[PDB]
RNA sequence: GCCGCGGUAAUACGGAGGGCGCGAGCGUUACCCGGAUUCACUGGGCGUAAAGGGCGUGUAGGCGGCCUGGGGCGUCCCAUGUG
RNA sequence: GGGAGCAAACCGGAUUAGAUACCCGGGUAGUCCACGCCCUAAACGAUGCGCGCUAGGUCUCUGGGUCUCCUGGGGGCCGAAGCU
C-alpha cells in the first residue's frame, strides 16, 4: 500500500503549518494519493469491481472538499488544484 | 444531522412526557429557550435550566404532569395532551394578523414568532401583529 | 425499634429479574441480588399504615391474599387473629369481580355445613354420603377465609402483587384501596400503598405482615403479644 | 333508568356440524340527559336479552359529559381505530347535526348544538366507543388551568 | 339507480282496493358540484390490502448546527391609490 | 478454449384410459475459463436514505479498559410506552 514514511512526505507537503494533521490541503492531497495509486491498479483489474466503487467515493470526497475550497477561498484553491494537478 | 431543531425540541418534550419522566434536556438554543419560557410563562412545565454535558449546553426541561388516578391505568394525566409543529422547514407557514389561530376553542395556546419578538394566539393578537406561524400547544 | 428488625434480614429480594418501574425503590446490587433501600421503605410503611388505621379506626373490612407456599400459613394467621377476610388457596377469577357470583358458592358451602349436622343423614345413599362430603371438602378447602362479610373490601392487602396481580386487576376495575408488600419484581404504579420489600423469604413477609394486624387491631382495643411465627421459622 | 335509545341490532352467525348458529349484537345507549351517558354492546342468544344485556352493560359504563350552554365546550378529533371523528360546538339554537350514531349518543349526552363528522370508517359500533372516547376527552376552562396550578 | 325479483299461495311483474309523496304540474334521459378524506394544502397513503426504484455513485434541485453584528428581499404592521 | 459429473431438448423402458409427465436407462446446448453482450427476478426484511427522541431481559460475533465489571460496533430472541 502506501508507507508511513511516504504517507507523511505527502502531509509534510501540505501542511498549511506546522504539524497540521488535517485540513482541506491535506484531506485533498491524501485523497489523490490514494486516487491514482488506486486509480493504476483497476486499470489493471478491470475486473475487480467493487475496489471500483471504492474510488467514486474516495473521488466525490474529493470533489467536495475542493467546492468548500473553491468557495471559502480561490486563491489557495487554484493553487492546492494546481500543484496536485487536478480538474482535467 | 437534525433539519429542524425546535420540532426535535417538542419532539423530545412530547416522548419524555409520554412516558412520565422528571426533565429533559433539550440541546441549547436562544430562540429554543423562547419556546420555552412561553411554554412555562403559560404554565405548561415547571421550569428549565441551562446545563453542560462537557462543554455540550443543553437546557432541562421540568415537566408537570397531573394528580394520580383512580382505577386501571393509574397513569396522570398530562398537562401537555399535544403539542405539534406548524410552521416547518419544508413549507414556511406565515399568517396575518387575522389570520392567527384560535387554539382549542381557547384553552390552547400558538405560540409563533413575530417581527416584535416571540408571542402567543393571544398575546401577538393583542399587539395586533404577525409572523411565522411556529406551532401550537394544548 | 423499626430499622434494626428490617435491617435484621428483610429487605433486598429478587435479583437481575427486575422491573425498571420499581428502580425509584432500590439502594444497589450487592454481589447480584438488588439491595432495597429501608431508607425510603420506612416512608412508604407509613403512610400505608396511615392509612390502614385511618381504615382501621372507622368500621373498615380488609382482604388479606397471598396463593404462595413460602408465605401461605403466616397469611392464615394474621387473617383469623384480626377477623379480616383472607385467601391462602387458589385466589379465584371474578371474586371481587364476580362477587355476587362467587358468594352463591359461600352459600352452598353452609348449605352443607347445616346438613352435615342432621337425621337426615340417616338416608341418602352412599353415592352423594361421598358426592356432598368431597364436594364440601374441597367447598370449604377455598373459602375458609372468603367467607366473613359478604360485602366487598374497602381496601385489599397483598404480598407478591404480580404473582396475585389478577387479583389486582379485578380490585382495580371495581376501584378499591390497593396496598401490598411488593419486592422488586414487580411495578408499583398499580399499587396504590406500596410496602417495598422481600416477598418470598418468610422473616420479612411475617414482620410486616405481622406489625400490620397489630396496627389493626391497636384501632380496636386489645393490645397482646405477638402470634405463632415461628415453628419451623429456619 | 336513563332515556335508554339502542344505536344497533344484528345478527351475527357461528358455524359448526349440521349448521350455522346464530347470536345476536344490541349496541345501546343510556343518558339522562344532563351530561351522563352509557355505552353498552349487548350479545346474546336472542333480541330482548341482548337489548337488556346492553342496556346493563352500559349503564356500569358512563361518563360526565362537560356541557356548557347546551355545546360541547371545544373542538376535537378522535381515531379509535379504522374510524375517525370530529366534534365541534356550534353557537345556541343550531342543532345537533351527526350521524345516526354520534346523534343517538350525543343526543342524551345532552348537547343540543354541535357540528360533526364521521371519517375514516363508518362503522357504528367503532364510531361509537369513537364518540365515546370523544367526549371523555374533554376540558372546561376550569380543569384546564386547574391543571397549570403551579 | 346499486342490492336484486319472477320456477303455481310474489308486499319486487300486470290489474285492483288502499296508502305515501309533490301538485298545474309530476316523472324520464343528459350534464356540473356534493356525499368522495375517492388526487388527500385544508385532508390520505406503500411489512401482508394498489404502492420503495435490484443496489450504488453523483449533477441540477430541495432542505440545513451554534454565537455576535450590518442590510432588510421573504415575512409582518400602519397609511394611501385601486378594486 | 475446455468438457469429468450433471443435464432442458431428444430416444428408449416402465406407469396409465392416454402419460407429449412424475420413476428407470441413455443424451446435447449448457453448466467451466477469456473477452464482449443481454439487465431480468419471490433482485424479499415483499420494510428508501439520513438524523434525533422513547423501559428492560436474554445469547452471540467482534474492539478497548485502573477487566465478578464498565464502555463501543453488528447479528438473533422476548418484550415498556406507543403503533396496527
Amino acid at each position: 500500500p502506501i508507507t508511513k514514511e511516504e504517507k507523511q512526505k505527502v502531509i509534510q507537503e501540505f501542511a498549511r503549518f506546522p504539524g497540521d494533521t488535517g485540513s482541506t490541503e491535506v484531506q485533498v492531497a491524501l485523497l489523490t494519493l490514494r486516487i491514482n495509486r488506486l486509480s493504476e491498479h483497476l486499470k489493471v483489474h478491470k475486473k475487480d469491481h467493487h475496489s471500483h466503487r471504492g474510488l467514486l467515493m474516495m473521488v466525490g470526497q474529493r470533489r467536495r472538499l475542493l467546492r468548500y475550497l473553491q468557495r471559502e477561498d480561490p486563491e489557495r484553491y487554484r493553487a492546492l488544484i494546481e500543484k496536485l494537478g487536478i480538474r482535467g | 444531522m437534525l433539519t429542524d431543531p425546535i420540532a426535535d425540541m417538542l419532539t423530545r418534550i412530547r416522548n419524555a412526557t409520554r412516558v412520565y419522566k422528571e426533565s429533559t434536556d433539550v440541546p441549547a438554543s436562544r430562540f429554543k429557550e423562547e419556546i420555552l419560557r412561553i411554554l412555562a410563562r403559560e404554565g405548561f412545565i415547571k421550569g428549565y435550566e441551562r446545563v453542560d454535558v462537557d462543554g455540550k449546553p443543553y437546557l432541562r426541561v421540568y415537566l408537570k404532569y397531573g394528580p394520580r388516578r383512580q382505577g386501571p391505568d393509574p397513569r396522570p394525566e398530562q398537562v401537555i395532551h399535544h403539542i405539534r409543529r406548524i410552521s416547518k422547514p419544508g413549507r414556511r407557514v406565515y399568517v396575518g394578523v387575522k389570520e392567527i389561530p384560535r387554539v382549542r376553542r381557547g384553552l390552547g395556546i400558538a405560540i409563533l414568532s413575530t417581527s416584535k419578538g416571540v408571542l402567543t394566539d393571544r398575546e401577538a393578537r393583542k399587539l395586533g401583529v404577525g409572523g411565522e406561524l411556529i406551532c401550537e400547544v394544548w | 425499634v423499626k430499622e434494626l428488625l428490617e435491617a435484621g434480614v428483610h429487605f433486598g429480594h429478587e435479583r437481575k429479574r427486575w422491573n425498571p418501574k420499581f428502580a425509584r425503590y432500590i439502594y444497589a446490587e450487592r454481589n447480584g441480588i438488588h439491595i432495597i433501600d429501608l431508607q425510603k421503605t420506612m416512608e412508604e410503611l407509613e403512610r400505608t399504615f396511615r392509612f390502614i388505621e385511618d381504615l382501621a379506626m372507622r368500621g373498615g373490612t380488609i382482604l388479606f391474599v397471598g396463593t404462595k407456599k413460602q408465605a401461605q400459613d403466616i397469611v392464615r394467621m394474621e387473617a383469623e387473629r384480626a377477623g379480616m377476610p383472607y385467601v391462602n388457596q387458589r385466589w379465584l377469577g371474578g371474586m371481587l369481580t364476580n362477587f355476587k357470583t362467587i358468594s352463591q358458592r359461600v352459600h352452598r358451602l353452609e348449605e352443607l355445613e347445616a346438613l352435615f349436622a342432621s337425621p337426615e343423614i340417616e338416608e341418602r345413599p352412599k353415592k352423594e354420603q361421598v358426592r356432598l362430603k368431597h364436594e364440601l371438602e374441597r367447598l370449604q378447602k377455598y373459602l375458609s377465609g372468603f367467607r366473613l362479610l359478604k360485602r366487598l373490601p374497602d381496601a385489599i392487602f397483598v404480598v407478591d402483587p404480580t404473582k396475585e396481580a389478577i387479583a389486582v386487576r379485578e380490585a382495580r376495575k371495581l376501584f378499591i384501596p390497593v396496598i401490598a408488600l411488593a419486592d422488586t419484581d414487580s411495578d408499583p404504579d398499580l399499587v396504590d400503598y406500596i410496602i417495598p420489600g422481600n416477598d418470598d423469604a418468610i422473616r420479612s413477609i411475617q414482620l410486616i405482615l405481622s406489625r400490620a394486624v397489630d396496627l389493626i387491631i391497636q384501632a380496636r382495643g386489645g393490645v397482646v403479644e405477638p402470634s405463632p411465627s415461628y415453628a419451623l421459622v429456619q | 333508568d336513563f332515556e335508554e335509545k339502542m344505536i344497533l341490532i344484528r345478527r351475527t352467525a357461528r358455524m359448526q356440524a349440521g349448521g350455522r348458529r346464530f347470536r345476536f349484537g344490541a349496541l345501546v345507549v343510556v343518558g339522562d340527559r344532563q351530561g351522563r351517558v352509557g355505552l353498552g354492546f349487548g350479545k346474546a342468544p336472542e333480541v330482548p336479552l341482548a337489548v337488556q344485556k346492553a342496556g346493563y352493560y352500559a349503564r356500569r359504563n358512563m361518563v360526565e359529559v362537560p356541557l356548557q350552554n347546551g355545546t360541547i365546550p371545544h373542538e376535537i378529533e378522535v381515531e379509535f381505530g379504522a374510524s375517525k371523528i370530529v366534534l365541534k360546538p356550534a353557537a345556541p339554537g343550531t342543532g345537533v347535526i351527526a350521524g345516526a350514531v354520534p346523534r343517538a349518543i350525543l343526543e342524551l349526552a345532552g348537547v343540543t348544538d354541535i357540528l360533526t363528522k364521521e371519517l375514516g370508517s363508518r362503522n357504528p359500533i367503532n364510531i361509537a366507543y369513537a364518540t365515546m372516547e370523544a367526549l371523555r376527552q374533554l376540558r372546561t376552562k376550569a380543569d384546564v388551568e386547574r391543571l397549570r396550578k403551579g
